[PDB]
C-alpha cells in the first residue's frame, strides 16, 4: 500500500545510493575537464530570458549556474560554493576529490562492505594525510625576498590554470602588488576591477593611484594641483529639517517667498561650513542638487556626486580622510592628500585619475579584453587569484602543488593502510587511490601517459623524495622545489576536509524521500 | 561482521509474496470446516455461482499476484491427488509464510529456513502416519463416516443421509474391494437437469442419455435388445465424389425405386436380428437419419434414439454391453446389448431423459442424477458429491484413516515442537515457527464454529498434552471432545499429502528473490 | 550527427561517441546484473510475469529462458540474449555463467577505456589472454573413459554438479542418478528426444521416477483388450480411415443407385482387405500415427489385436526405439517388415489418467520420466532442470573430458592469463590483467550469492593456486576452500570451453563498436 503523496516518492534502497553516486559522478565528471594548466573552460548559456552567455573555467559558477536535480548534485554544488567562500580555489578539485571518493565508494560497497565501515576507514585515512600535509609544510613570513618570490609563485600556480595563463608573467605579479597595498588588511573590496572592452588583454595594468567612474559637476574645474580631499556622506539635496510634521501655515505669498529664501540660505550656510575646512575637492555619497553644485563652481572647489558606499571608503582607504556628516568642528579629524585630479579617457569613457595618492591601502585594476565573456572570465579568475593571495598572506604556510602534496598525502594513507587490519585496510586503500586519481585527471586533460607518471610519482614518493611531481610544460616528473610550483597550505587542507567531509555526509544514506512539487 | 547484503529489493520481494500469499489465505479463511460458509462469485460476464469448494474459489477469483496464482495452482494440485482439503492446503501454506517472514525478521537465510522446513515436513509425515489406525474396505461405517464427514462442511450437509450411502455406493460398484488399489472416476457419470429439489437425486446401475426418442410411438420398451450403430442410415454415398446421372424418364422412377429399396434392405437386416431399440451415434457429414429410413423403423414398431456423442459410446458399451456397429454384415443378435427395460421419462415438466435398466451384464459403471431448484445449488452438490467420491478414492487408493476436527494438526504442532526443543541452534526457531503456524486450523474452526479461539486451542494442546488423543472441536456439542465418538474421520491421505503439498510450495516459493515483468 | 544539418530521418538518430559505447556497457552490464543473482548452489530463481495475453508465469532459474522471455531493447542486450540462446543450444547448460562473464569483462574494459587506453589494444590482450586460457584449461582437462566404475561415477558428479544449482536440488541425491540412468539407456546415441518428461501435478517432487519401460499417452479403441501378455507390436504410418485412391480428378458416373452402393460396399471391401493384410502379420498391438476410423477400429476388435490411434511422429519413433518394431506404411511382404516385442502394455492409472504401459520392453533404447510436482511452476523448473541435466550428460557421454569446477578451472586459467600478463610489456598487459580480474570474478559471485567472505575466500583461491595446487575450489557445504578432487565436483571440459570462448568472442564484438545507429521504428 503506497501512502505518501501523488508525487511524493521513496528510494529506499540501492536506488537512493545509485541515484546519489551517479549524481556525484556526473557533477564530477562535468567539472573534471577544467584542471590544471591544460584544462578547457566551457560555455554556460541561459535557456531562460536575457539568453546569458559566460565563457569560464571554474567550478564554482559552473556548478552554481546550472540547475542541478539530484539532490547529490545539490550537495556538491552547495560544497563547492562553502569552499569558495571561504578561500577563493580548489572548487573544482574539491569536487572532483569527492566525486572520486563516491567512485571508489561505491566500488567498495559492491564488494559487500559496510558504509560506515568505509567512514571510519576514511576518517582515520583524512587524519593521516592531514597530519602528512601540515607535517610537509614549508613556512616563510620572516623573509622578505623569500616570501616575496613565494608570492609570485603562489600567484603563477593559481593563474596558470585560467585564460590569464597566455600573458601569465605578466598577471601574476600584478596580482602580487595590488595584494602589497593591502598592508595586511584583509579587505578584498578595497581592490577596484574596472573592465572596458577594447585592446588586447596584455593591456590590462593596475594603476598608480585611483580611478572613480563619477562626474565633475558643471562649473567645478577638471583638474588639480596638490589636492585636499574631503569626503562626506550629507545631503546636499533639498535637504529637509527631518523633524516629521513641520509645514508652512501663514497667511501671505510673502512669508513663504521669505521661508524659501531661509532655507537657501541655510544651504548656503551649510556650504559656507565645508569650504571653510580648507578645501578644494569634496566628494559626496548622495546627490548634490543644483544650488550647492553652484556654490562648489562659484567658490572654486571641485564636487563629485552620488560616490557609493564602496566609491566613498576606496577613497578613504586610499586617501586618508574621514567620511564626514557634520562640519560643525573641522578642528577634528582632517582632511586626505594626493597630488593630481586628472580626468583621463580609456576607450571612449572618461575617468576622475587620483594620482599621487597618500596611502595606497586602496587600488583599481583596468581590464581590458576583446570580448565581454574575456572580461568577465578574466574578472573571476583575477578574483580567486588576489583571494589565494590575500589567504597566504594572512597565514604565509605554503605546500607543493603540482600533485606533489597530494602524493605525498596518498602515501601516508598508504602507509597507514598497510599496517592497518581488517576491512578498513581496503578502504584506506581506495581512499589513497581516489586521492591519487587528481594527478593522473591532470596529466590526462594535459594528454600525456597518465599512468607511467603517476607510477613514477608514487615509486618517487615511496622512495623519499619529497618535491616530485608534474612538470607540465614537458611533461616529465620534475622537483617542485626547483621549479616553483607552490600553493597555498590553508587552500589544500580546506580542500581535503571539505571532500572528505561531504563524501562522509552523502555516503551514509540509505533514503531518500522526495515531497510532491509545489 | 558479515556481509553487508546491500541489496534490499529481495527483502521486499519476500515480503510482498509473503503477504499476497497471507491475504490470499485469510481471504478464504471464512470457508473453513462445517460452519465456514460460501462465496458467490460473479465473473466479468454474466456468470454467478455459489461454492464452498476452496480449488474453486481460487479459479473463479481471478487474482493477480503470483504468489496468489501458485497457491491456487496448489490448491489445484491438492485437489487432483485428494480432492478434499484443497482449502486447508492453502490456509496452511499461508499460515506458515506468514510465521516465516518473523524469522526473515530474525536474520535467518532462506535457504536454513527451507530446510528445516524440510525437516520439520519429515518428521510431521511420520507423526501422522504413527497418529492414524489401518482401515480395511467393506466395512460400510467407516465409508459412511468418511463421506458424511466430507460432506458436512458443504451445502448438501442436511442431505447427508441421502447422499452418503449413494456416495459410498457409487464408488462400491465400480471396483472390487479385494484388489483395485485405485478408482477411476470417468465412469461415475454425473448428469444435472434442473427442477425438483436436492432430495430427488438418485442413482440407477443403468444408462442415463439427455437425447429424445425419434419416433413419438413407443416410449417404454419391456427387454429391449439394445445396439449402437456408427454408419448411416441414408441414401448410399461413396467417399469420393459421387454423381448420378440421369437421361431418361424411367431413369428418375429407377433412381428413387433404388434409394427405397436400399433403404428399406438396410431396416429390414437390421430388425430381422431381434433389435428392439436402436442406438444411432452422431455422424456429421451423412444424415445418420433419413425421413424414409425413421419412418421404416418406426413401422417395424421399434424406438430410434441419434444424435450420440462420438465420446459416450465406450461408456454405453461398458454400461449396457452393446459392441459398436460399422459395417451392416456385421450387425448380428451376438454383438447386441440387452436390457430388462429402456424408458423416457418426464421429470415433471422439466425436461425428459432416457433412461436404461435392468442391464443383464450389469459394467463397473453407475450414473447419478440430480435434482435441484436453481442452477447454482445443481451445480454445488455436484461439487459436494464429487469431493465425496475423490475421499472415498483417496481411502481406497491407500488403506489409513485419521480423526478430523482440528486433532491431527494439533497433535502434530505438539509433537513438532518438542522435537523442535531437541535440535537446539539455527533451526531451533525455524521448526518451533512450523510447529506453531499450523495451529490456524484449529484456531479457525474454533472461530468460524462462534467459540472462542485462544481458549479453544489451549484446552486442545492441554488434552493432547495429557495422552487423550483424538480430541478436537466439536460444534454439536458446542465445546472440546473425542472426535471419532462424533463420528468424523478424513483419510490419511488427505492430511498427509495437504501437508506435503504446502510444504513444497513453500520451499519453493521462498526461493523467489525478484521478479521481472516480461513483454 | 549534432550537425546544423539533420539528414536521417523522423525516428533515426546516430550516437557516434562515448555516447555509443557507454549505452552498450550500461546496457550490457544491467543484463548481468540481472543474471547474477543466479549463480552456484546458492543462488535464487526468479519469476517471469507477462503483460498482456494469457499473463503467462514462469518460475526460473538458468538465464537463457530469462534472457530469452524479456525484451531487451538496448542493441548489446540483444548480443548478450543471443549469445546465452546459442549457448544454450550448443551445450546446454553455462548460460548464466557465459552472460555474466561477458558482462564482467564488459565491465573492465570500460573500466580500462576510463583510463584512455584504444580498444583494439584490449582485444588484442585478450585474444591472448584467451588462448593462454584455452592452453591452460586443455592441459589441466583430466579424462576418463577407459575405466568403467570412473566414468559412471564422474557422470554421477557431473549430473550432480550440474543439478545442484536449481530446485531439484532439493531432493539431489534422488534425481541425479536419475538423469545419469536416462543417458545411459541411449546407448550413444544423442538424441535427447528420445528422452520424454511426462509432467502432471499432485504429489511431491520426490515421487518423480524413470519408468522401466515406456509410459504413452494415449487410449485403445472400444472392443480391442486392455492388456496383453508378450506382445507382437506392429507400428505403422498408414491412413486407413478413408484411404483416398490419391489419383485427383477420379468420381463415380453411374446411372443408378444400387451401383453406388456396389461402389461403397467394394470401398469397405478394400479396407477389411488391406486390415487382412495387416493382420497377416502374426501380431497383437497395432500403433498407428493418425486416426483410425469405426471399421477398422471394429475389425481389429473382432479380431482381438490392441490398436493405439493417432500417435505423432515423435510417438512412432519413440516406441520403434523402445520396442523394436518398424515404421510401416504397407504391408505386400509380411516377412520383410520386423515387429517390436514388449512383455506387458497393460493400462496404469497416475494422477487422474490412464496411459499404455508397455513394460518389459526389448530394447531400453528409449524411456519416459514422469514428473509430478506441486505446481505447474514447479513442474515447469523441474522439466528445465532435468533437460540441462540430460543435455550435460549427452554430451559428456560424447566427449569424456572433465575438468574440476567450483571455480577451480576458472581459477585455475585465470592463474595461467596472469602469468602471461606477468611477462609481457606495454599497455596490453594491463587489459590481460583485467581478462584474469574479470574470470576470477565468477566465483567472487558466487560467494556472494552463498554469503560468504568472497575477497577472502578468492584471495585463498588465488594463492592456493599460485602455490601450486591446482585441485582447489569452494566448499559449499561449510564455505571453506577444499580438494575438488575428493568432493568430486567435476564439469564437462566442452562445457567449460564453450562458456570462455563465447563470452571471450562476444565481448570482443561488442567492445569495438563506437556507433550506434537507429532508424525509425515501424
Ligand atoms: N602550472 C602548473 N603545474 C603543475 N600543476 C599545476 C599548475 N597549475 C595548477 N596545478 C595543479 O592543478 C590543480 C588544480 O588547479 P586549478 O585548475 O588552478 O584549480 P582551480 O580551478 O580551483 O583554480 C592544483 O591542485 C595544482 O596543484
Ligand atoms: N463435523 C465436524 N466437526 C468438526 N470438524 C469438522 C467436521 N467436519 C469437517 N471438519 C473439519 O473441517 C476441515 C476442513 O474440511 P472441509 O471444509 O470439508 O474441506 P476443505 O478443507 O477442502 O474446505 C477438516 O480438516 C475437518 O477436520
Ligand atoms: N555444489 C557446488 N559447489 C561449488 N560450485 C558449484 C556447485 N554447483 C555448481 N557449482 C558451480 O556453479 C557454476 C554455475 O553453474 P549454474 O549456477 O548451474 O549455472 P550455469 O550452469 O548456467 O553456469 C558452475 O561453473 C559450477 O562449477
Ligand atoms: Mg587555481
Ligand atoms: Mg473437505
Ligand atoms: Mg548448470
Amino acid at each position: 500500500v503506497n501512502i505518501f503523496k501523488a508525487g511524493a516518492d521513496e528510494e529506499r534502497a540501492e536506488t537512493a545510493r545509485l541515484t546519489s553516486f551517479i549524481g556525484a559522478i556526473a557533477i564530477g565528471d562535468l567539472v573534471k575537464s577544467t584542471l590544471g594548466p591544460k584544462g578547457m573552460d566551457k560555455i554556460l548559456l541561459s535557456s531562460g530570458r536575457d539568453a546569458s552567455l559566460m565563457v569560464t573555467n571554474d567550478g564554482a559558477t559552473i556548478l552554481k549556474n546550472i540547475g542541478v536535480d539530484n539532490p547529490a548534485a545539490k550537495v556538491l554544488v552547495d560544497m563547492s560554493r562553502v569552499q569558495d567562500d571561504e578561500v577563493g580555489d580548489g572548487t573544482t578539485s574539491v569536487t572532483v576529490l569527492a566525486a572520486e571518493l563516491l567512485r571508489e565508494a561505491e566500488s567498495l560497497i559492491a564488494k559487500k562492505i559496510h558504509p560506515q565501515t568505509i567512514i571510519a576507514g576514511w576518517r582515520e585515512a583524512t587524519k593521516a594525510a592531514r597530519e602528512a600535509l601540515l607535517s610537509s609544510a614549508v613556512d616563510h613570513g620572516s623573509d622578505e625576498v623569500k616570501f616575496r618570490q613565494d608570492l609570485m609563485n603562489i600567484a603563477g600556480t593559481t593563474l596558470s590554470s585560467k585564460l590569464l595563463t597566455h600573458h601569465k608573467d605578466h598577471f601574476t605579479k600584478l596580482a602580487v602588488e595590488a595584494v602589497l597595498r593591502l598592508k595586511g588588511s584583509g579587505n578584498l573590496e578595497a581592490i577596484h576591477i574596472i573592465k572596458k572592452l577594447g585592446g588586447s588583454l596584455a593591456d590590462s595594468y593596475l594603476d598608480e593611484g585611483f580611478l572613480l567612474d563619477k562626474k565633475i559637476g558643471v562649473n567645478q574645474p577638471k583638474r588639480i594641483e596638490n589636492a585636499k580631499i574631503l569626503i562626506a556622506n550629507t545631503g546636499m539635496d533639498t535637504d529637509k529639517i527631518k523633524i516629521f510634521g513641520s509645514r508652512v501655515r501663514v497667511d501671505s505669498t510673502a512669508k513663504v517667498a521669505e521661508i524659501e529664501h531661509a532655507e537657501k540660505e541655510k544651504m548656503k550656510e551649510k556650504v559656507e561650513r565645508i569650504l571653510k575646512h580648507g578645501i578644494n575637492c569634496f566628494i559626496n555619497r548622495q546627490l548634490i542638487y543644483n544650488y550647492p553644485e553652484q556654490l562648489f563652481g562659484a567658490a572654486g572647489v571641485m564636487a563629485i556626486e552620488h560616490a557609493d558606499f564602496a566609491g566613498v571608503e576606496r577613497l578613504a582607504l586610499v586617501t586618508g580622510g574621514e567620511i564626514a556628516s557634520t562640519f560643525d568642528h573641522p578642528e577634528l579629524v582632517k582632511l586626505g592628500s594626493c597630488k593630481l585630479i586628472e580626468e583621463v579617457m580609456i576607450g571612449e569613457d572618461k575617468l576622475i585619475h587620483f594620482s599621487g595618492v597618500a596611502l595606497g591601502e586602496a587600488c583599481t585594476i583596468v581590464l581590458r579584453g576583446a570580448t565581454q565573456q574575456i572580461l568577465d572570465e578574466a574578472e573571476r579568475s583575477l578574483h580567486d587569484a588576489l583571494c589565494v593571495l590575500a589567504q597566504t598572506v594572512k597565514d604565509s604556510r605554503t605546500v607543493y602543488g603540482g600533485g606533489c602534496s597530494e602524493m605525498l598525502m596518498a602515501h601516508a594513507v598508504t602507509q597507514l593502510a598497510n599496517r592497518t587490519p581488517g576491512k578498513e585496510a581496503v578502504a584506506m586503500e581506495s581512499y589513497a587511490k581516489a586521492l591519487r586519481m587528481l594527478p593522473t585527471i591532470i596529466a590526462d586533460n594535459a594528454g600525456y601517459d597518465s599512468a607511467d607518471l603517476v607510477a613514477q610519482l608514487r615509486a618517487a614518493h615511496s622512495e623519499g623524495n619529497t618535491t616530485a611531481g608534474l612538470d607540465m610544460r614537458e611533461g616529465t616528473i620534475g622537483d617542485m622545489a626547483i621549479l616553483g610550483i607552490t600553493e597555498s597550505f590553508q587552500v589544500k587542507r580546506q580542500v581535503l576536509l571539505s571532500a572528505a567531509e561531504a563524501a562522509e555526509v552523502i555516503l551514509r544514506v540509505d533514503n531518500i524521500i522526495k515531497a510532491a512539487p509545489r | 561482521k558479515g556481509a553487508y547484503q546491500d541489496r534490499d529489493k529481495p527483502a521486499q520481494i519476500r515480503f510482498s509474496n509473503i503477504s499476497a500469499a497471507k491475504a490470499v489465505a485469510d481471504a478464504i479463511r471464512t470457508s473453513l470446516g462445517p460452519k465456514g460458509m460460501d462465496k458467490m462469485i460473479q465473473d466479468g460476464k454474466g456468470d454467478v455461482t455459489i461454492t464452498n469448494d476452496g480449488a474453486t474459489i481460487l479459479k473463479q477469483m481471478q487474482v493477480l499476484h503470483p504468489a496468489a496464482r501458485m497457491l491456487v495452482e496448489l490448491s489445484k494440485a491438492q485437489d487432483i491427488e485428494a480432492g478434499d482439503g484443497t482449502t486447508s492446503v492453502v490456509i496452511i501454506a499461508g499460515s506458515l509464510l506468514d510465521s516465516c517472514t518473523k524469522l526473515l525478521q530474525k536474520g535467518i537465510h532462506p535457504t536454513i529456513i527451507s530446510e528445516s522446513f524440510q525437516k520439520a515436513l519429515e518428521k510431521g509425515i511420520e507423526i501422522l502416519t504413527d497418529m492414524s489406525r489401518p482401515v480395511e474396505l467393506s466395512d460400510r461405517e467407516t465409508l459412511l463416516n468418511s463421506a458424511t464427514t466430507s460432506l458436512n462442511s458443504k451445502v448438501v450437509s442436511q442431505y447427508s443421509s441421502l447422499l452418503s450411502p449413494m456416495s459410498v455406493n457409487a464408488v462400491m460398484k465400480v471396483i472390487d474391494p479385494a484388489t483395485a488399489t485405485s478408482v477411476d472416476l470417468r465412469d461415475i457419470k454425473i448428469v444435472k437437469k434442473l427442477g425438483g429439489t436436492i432430495d430427488d437425486c438418485e442413482l440407477v446401475e443403468g444408462l442415463v442419455l439427455t437425447q429424445k426418442v425419434s419416433n413419438s410411438g413407443i416410449t417404454r420398451v419391456e427387454k429391449a435388445k439394445i445396439g449402437l450403430i456408427q454408419f448411416c442410415l441414408s441414401a448410399p454415398k461413396t467417399d469420393m465424389d459421387n454423381q448420378i446421372v440421369v437421361s431418361d424418364y424411367a431413369q428418375m422412377d429407377r433412381v428413387l425405386r433404388e434409394e427405397r429399396a436400399y433403404i428399406l434392405n438396410l431396416v429390414k437386416q437390421i430388425k430381422k436380428t431381434g433389435c428392439n431399440v436402436l442406438l444411432i451415434q452422431k455422424s456429421i457429414l451423412r444424415d445418420a437419419l433419413s425421413d424414409l429410413a425413421l419412418h421404416f423403423l418406426n413401422k417395424m414398431k421399434i424406438m430410434v434414439i441419434k444424435d450420440i456423442e462420438r465420446e459416450d459410446i465406450e461408456f454405453i458399451c461398458k454400461t449396457i454391453g452393446t459392441k459398436p456397429v460399422a459395417h451392416i454384415d456385421q450387425f448380428t443378435a451376438d454383438m447386441l446389448g440387452s436390457a430388462e427395460l429402456a424408458e423416457e421419462v418426464n421429470l415433471n415438466g422439466s425436461g425428459k431423459l432416457l433412461k436404461i435398466t435392468g442391464c443383464a451384464s450389469p459394467g463397473k459403471t453407475v450414473t447419478i442424477v440430480v435434482r435441484g431448484s436453481n442452477k447454482l445449488v445443481i451445480e454445488e452438490a455436484e461439487r459436494s458429491i464429487h469431493d465425496a467420491l475423490c475421499v472415498i478414492r483417496c481411502l481406497v487408493k491407500k488403506r489409513a484413516l485419521i480423526a478430523g476436527g482440528g486433532a491431527p494438526e494439533i497433535e502434530l504442532a505438539l509433537r513438532l515442537t518438542e522435537y523442535s526443543r531437541t535440535l537446539s541452534g539455527m533451526e531451533s526457531y525455524c521448526v518451533r515457527a512450523f510447529a506453531d503456524a499450523m495451529e490456524v486450523i484449529p484456531s479457525t474452526l474454533a472461530e468460524n464454529a462462534g467459540l472462542n479461539p485462544i481458549s479453544t486451542v489451549t484446552e486442545l494442546r492441554n488434552r493432547h498434552a495429557q495422552g487423550e488423543k483424538t480430541a478436537g472441536i466439536n460444534v454439536r456439542k458446542g465445546g472440546i471432545s473425542n472426535i471419532l465418538e462424533e463420528l468424523v474421520v478424513q483419510p490419511l491421505l488427505v492430511s498427509v499429502s495437504a501437508l506435503t503439498l504446502a510444504t513444497e510450495t513453500v520451499r519453493s516459493i521462498l526461493k523467489i528473490d525478484d521478479v521481472v515483468n516480461t513483454r
